[PDB]
């Protein structure tokens, strides 16, 4: 498994709001190991049974916990990603959708400058079946096992989940890295995590239109991973030039198209599959 | 978002860029009084669209009399203008822009957007000026110089130097190009543009430097802050079923097919209609389901996509979601006889309820077929159409 | 450079920030009829000198009429003011503060500063305010909360509530706080000030933020790029020898001292005026020759230095430079006789004619006195006095 | 000997100003080995010989530098120190004094990030007697040996180069680290070089009022300095809150004296002299 297990202790930014809540009362249910949340003004009260804190840095002094996932809406977004990592959090999930490009420009850059991990923007988050949730996907489908899967798409993640779990294979850890053009996580930084993970015996790798990072992880992949990839990306029907819902997703100067992708995975020696529908099938078949 | 020609201009022009003198005219008696108020002829009248090529298409055309603008207005405003970066309709003209006409001595390629690759903002020059940027990257890709913003310290002169040297330029040129360089700097960040491309920025004959055309483009996502350029959108360039899409949380962009898709999820819609493409099928359309699949959202949906009359069938698709797989079918049931649905739609639930709401579909007794899969979905409309 | 309390106060509110309604005033016909234009009194009235400890030297009162602004204004105008931070003659007061009273629930403190030790501007907060900021640090340290705004990222707002919090205040003060941190931290990067200390900075009896005293520096090194500050430069508040003495490329800062000290380096001044100290003497001065030790600029140099009457005897002190001992030798021994200095002068040179230079003074017959060394020169300077 | 030898290949960013002129001919006479420099828009010229270019970068294809010395105006230094940095130089010698602190505080964390190293600003530079001067100090007075110095003042530093000469020790290497607020090189950076340095026997440190590296140096010296330190300290005499003539000289918050930084240099087991007339002497006893 990577990144989260049964023992992370997470705090919710946004805890006190819609989807702070809703999501907040499953990762519960899960088994996930909510230690409290964040709303500024709201300190010293209790929601779902946990303590709520006024500053990112009073509930990590008072928990103890190196994660966090952001439910802020977008203006206010970059603002509490820097609060986290001022106040010591290691582990940024943030599902914020809508954050302006620029924005993320710079958060990356102190992301990385400091040594702190995020997952996201605009991302399902992320579940190690079996020990622990963070994110919104439907944790019923998932079952511990050794598939590991990055996506840049979530109900598409679902697809492939259902698969591994229908062919008796589960997941190690199921990661979803986001959908906008400057994610904090690319295809290579998890990559190179499951490639060093025990409990990962094969990647399920699912991309789509725009950007160049599968085509840089092709040749990653070709280069430091052992463990057999099976990759399917979305978007071979799309239109040169429109935003096909997700922010990052448009071919931007005749660059980046589905085709190109799947062609630069095939030499890395990805076991491209053209039907999303047959990810279960290639599998069985590494 | 997109801004018009005239827009960027007037933008450039708060900043202190320069561009020719123009006004943006909406009546053929405004365009034929803006020739006196520019000067001595000759001018150039230019159709305002969003797309390129306009050139080429002719809606950019230099005039010698203010008779000869009077005729350019009043054959375009109103008119769609199809350009090859345009569809078959091309794009509504309401808008003439007329400029005085420039003393072109040199023509070059001054650009910046945000390299996902490196993450930065980055302004690339080159000395090939009218002409598709794209063309000479792959074509002579050594033509074209780039620098990139470093975000700690903002755009700074020795960049602009660089590149000025870089394109041959010397002297007053290089400082004037330098400021250039400053300027579209400060405003890409300062209002959370996308992209700029000024092409060609033009060596007058006289020597200087002018922006002789503006290309701007903003972040959809940032314009909660620029309230400004939140007011400049021309909602007539767009299509407008996907403005009308966006007022329920869709997300809906057209296509030439008979299958229409409606789907949860970017990457599964886009997932969706590769499945229906490889398997004979012919999408017409993607649509992303944003808000949960209630009733009312699932009928508009219908609308959208039934606006176009080419649709076949449909082919509905949802996996999971905060709305249980026999409540959606429900509502599709219902929106099939409400908003009166003539083609067979094919639906693949999955998740809660969803065997249970399959039923609900197969006993309905309209033409809705459930799908045993996905696969199998795809199969069906392709074979129902 | 220093700023006044009104020029602060009127820079907050180019930014938005809080301050009370308050007139500056010349003359006291200006300052009671300030009274009318504020409201109903009472009012306060205020000193404006660069130095702190007014309040305490009678510079500042509550007055309830306008006879008695009147009255202040004609005891004020035109007087020195002396604080326990100004020296013995304290500064004019050219100007005076008339403005609204305040409601003053609690009282806090809000500054910043660039922190040497961390690379930082550190904003620093504190519940203790009308209190000399240097006392509760040695003495309750921790009732100061610090923050540091990152170079890559600009002052951030959760900075802001951070602080807020710390000092206990909650509600609509906590934005309102959080709003003044985010306009003092633009205030100061903007105009690349080197301090700030708003003390206090007062919670009204009526639940609003009011700055109530401001406290700026500006950095002298910007002022190239700050015109406005630039202009607001108040020379009637510093020694007019140091300005004096920076028109002619010194760094003239004078003292309690019999002996003189002109030397070519900071460090070496500082050096120098040490060595005179440890050998029982007492200087008088700092004077650090900036140009190269010409005859025009030696001479200034005298000027200054016995413009100062307790002056018995000038150390002069020249280690290299991009003039040849012999050359500074004459301009000295030509200072000497132009400027009529009537002290001993003893003289170090050390570099390039060392040796020549040290021989035409001694021939001069003037009462210049040639060292063999620093600790020598020392030595009979202190023995000269 | 550290930082510069008898093979550091130099460019100089101000070429064909008055100081850079001067103070080239000087380097160039002392046998440094300038190899070209920089003034934009005067590229495609020559002056004292050497090639003159357009661009940092160009000089640096051109001619292989690693090293560049700047004498360009303090409103335009921190372009000229940004654009070095961006063409690959990896030692930066600013003479150049009246740079604005908030300039030099993003300069400096760019420095760090990019690993390149600064001496100044406001500085006389750095000698390596016998091979090596990039500055303005008068080179005749050195004599290659085996102490090393440190300043935050130019002409002080000559007092002792003076000494050590004639007490015949002569210098490794002598660097000023200038005497603004927020200086591209601590005393700490640079202790560690001589530490390091074989050449160097013992350490002379000479500081000044204001700030508190001398501090923060008087404790990694206890801890990390093995070789004798004679440390002086100017400004005993200096009144508070004025700034005495170098823009870092002032005792901000009564805080910073002379006297104070004596102190902590004796405790880390400095031999402080108390007249700088006794460098020469103590060291003679070390
Ligand atoms: C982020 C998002 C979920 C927020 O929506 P919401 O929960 O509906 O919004 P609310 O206004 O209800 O809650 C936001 C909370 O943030 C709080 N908040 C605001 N700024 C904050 C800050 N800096 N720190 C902490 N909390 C903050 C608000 O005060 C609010 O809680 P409150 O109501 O108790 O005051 C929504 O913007 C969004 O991004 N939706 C799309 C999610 C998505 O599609 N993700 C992709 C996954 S594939
Ligand atoms: C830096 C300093 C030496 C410049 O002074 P100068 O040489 O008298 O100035 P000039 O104007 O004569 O020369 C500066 C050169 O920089 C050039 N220049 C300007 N910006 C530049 C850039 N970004 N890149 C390269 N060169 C640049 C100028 O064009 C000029 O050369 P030019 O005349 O051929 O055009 C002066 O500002 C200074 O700092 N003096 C104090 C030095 C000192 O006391 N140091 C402390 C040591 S203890």
């Amino acid at each position: 498994s990577i990144l989260i297990d049964k023992n992370t202790k997470v705090i919710c930014q946004g805890f006190t709001g819609s989807q702070g809540t809703f999501h907040s009362e499953q990762a519960i249910a899960y088994g996930t190991k909510m230690v409290g949340g964040v709303t500024p003004g709201k300190g010293g009260t209790t929601h779902l049974g946990l303590p709520v804190f006024n500053t990112v840095r009073e509930a990590v002094a008072a928990t103890g916990a190196t994660a966090s996932v952001i439910y802020v809406p977008a203006p206010f977004c970059k603002d509490s990603i820097l609060e986290a990592i001022d106040a010591g959090i290691k582990l940024i999930i943030t599902i914020t959708e809508g954050i302006p490009t620029l924005d993320m420009l710079t958060v990356k850059v102190k992301l990385d400058e400091a040594g702190v991990r995020m997952i996201g923007p605009n991302c399902p988050g992320v579940i190690t079946p079996g020990e622990c949730k963070i994110g919104i996907q439907p944790g019923h489908i998932h079952k511990p096992g050794k598939v590991g899967i990055v996506s840049r798409s979530g109900t598409l993640t679902y697809e492939a989940v259902k698969q591994t779990t229908d062919y008796g294979f589960g997941q190690s850890t199921c990661v979803g890295i986001g959908g906008d053009p400057i994610p904090g996580s690319n295809f290579i930084d998890i990559l190179e995590m499951f490639e060093k993970d025990p409990q990962t015996e094969a990647i399920v790798m699912i991309g789509e239109i725009g950007g160049s990072a599968e085509e840089e992880a092709a040749a990653y992949i070709k280069e430091h991973v052992t463990k057999p990839v099976v990759g399917y990306i979305a978007g071979v029907t799309a239109p040169k030039g429109k935003r096909m819902g997700h922010a990052g997703a448009i071919i931007a100067g005749g660059k980046g198209t589905a085709d190109e992708k799947f062609a630069a995975l095939e030499a890395a020696g990805v076991k491209t599959v053209r039907s999303l529908a047959d990810i279960g099938e290639a599998l069985k078949t590494v | 978002m997109n801004l018009h020609e005239y827009q960027a201009k007037q933008l450039f022009a708060r900043y202190g860029l320069p561009a020719p003198v123009g006004y943006a005219c909406t009546t053929p008696r405004e365009a034929e009084e803006a020739a006196s108020k520019i000067g001595a002829g000759p001018w150039v009248v230019k159709c305002q669209v969003h797309a390129g090529g306009r050139g080429k298409a002719g809606g950019v055309k230099v005039v010698n009399s203010k008779e000869d603008i009077r005729a350019f207005a009043e054959n375009w405003l109103g008119k769609r203008l199809v350009t090859y970066q345009t569809d078959a309709n091309g794009q509504p003209v309401n808008q003439i822009l007329v400029e005085a006409a420039t003393d072109i001595a040199k023509e070059l390629y001054l650009g910046a957007v945000v390299d996902r690759s490196s993450r930065r903002v980055v302004f690339m020059a080159s000395t090939e000026g009218g002409v598709e940027i794209e063309k000479v990257a792959e074509e002579t890709p050594h033509l074209i110089h780039k620098v990139a913003l470093d975000p700690l310290t903002g755009p700074m002169p020795y960049q602009g130097r660089e590149l000025a040297f870089k394109l041959g330029l010397e002297g007053k040129l290089v400082q004037q190009f330098t400021k250039i360089f400053m300027g579209l700097a400060t405003i890409f960040l300062e209002r959370d543009l996308a992209l700029i491309e000024i092409n060609p920025l033009v060596i007058t004959k006289q020597g200087d430097l002018i922006c002789l055309d503006g290309k701007l483009g903003a972040d959809g996502n940032a314009l909660f802050r620029q309230p400004d350029l939140r007011e400049m959108r021309d909602q007539s360039q767009e299509d407008p079923r996907e403005a009308q899409a966006a007022q329920w949380e869709l997300n809906y962009v057209a296509l030439d097919g008979n299958i229409g898709c409606m789907v949860n999820g970017a990457g599964l819609a886009m997932g969706t209609m590769d499945i229906v493409k490889l398997h004979g099928g012919e999408p017409a359309n993607f649509l992303d389901v944003g808000g949960g699949a209630t009733k009312e959202r699932v009928t508009e949906a219908f609308k959208i996509i039934l606006s176009d009359d080419k649709v076949k069938a449909v082919l509905v698709n949802i996996f999971g979601g905060i709305v249980r797989c026999d409540l959606i079918a429900d509502g599709i049931i219902g929106a099939v006889a409400e908003v009166g649905v003539n083609v067979p739609v094919v639906v693949r639930l999955e998740g809660n309820n969803a065997e249970l709401g399959a039923k609900k579909l197969a006993d309905s007794g309209l033409n809705i077929i459930a799908a045993k899969g996905l696969t199998d979905a795809a199969q069906q409309v392709v074979a129902a159409v």
